[PDB]
């Protein structure tokens, strides 16, 4: 069916940046831990918390 | 008429001026001769804090899990 709104429409120039998700998403339950607090260590790149 | 020189205190005795460093030594002595009711009133407790503490005399170790040795050259420590 017709939309009863026109729509603006046309080619225009995107750029693709460098943040996608998939370096982005990160889960962690248990992992490595920091020698000295025994706590959990820092960064996706480590499976950190 | 007491100063802090750096890590030390120096004394100046107004002329009976004497200027001269006050050896933790004496100091301590000092403080050990206070009475229970004078620095009671000091804010000091009798049984926890007794100036005279204040004074290093042994020196607690931690172990080492207070300063551990985390080698990651892996091998050299």
């Amino acid at each position: 069916k017709k939309l009863m709104a026109q729509i603006f429409f046309g080619p225009t120039y995107y750029q693709r940046l460098r943040h996608m998700v998939d370096d982005k998403i990160h889960a962690r339950a248990r992992g490595p831990m920091q020698v000295l607090t025994r706590q959990p260590v820092e960064g996706r790149s480590r499976d950190g918390g | 008429t007491i100063r802090k020189d750096g890590l030390k205190l120096v004394g100046s005795w107004k002329k009976d001026p004497e200027l001269r460093v006050l050896s933790t030594e004496e100091i301590l002595n000092i403080f050990k001769h206070i009475s229970v009711k004078d620095f009671t009133s000091l804010g000091f407790n009798e049984v926890f804090s007794r100036p005279e503490w204040m004074i290093l005399t042994c020196l607690p170790v931690p172990p080492p899990p207070v300063r551990p040795s985390i080698s990651f050259n892996e091998s050299q420590r």
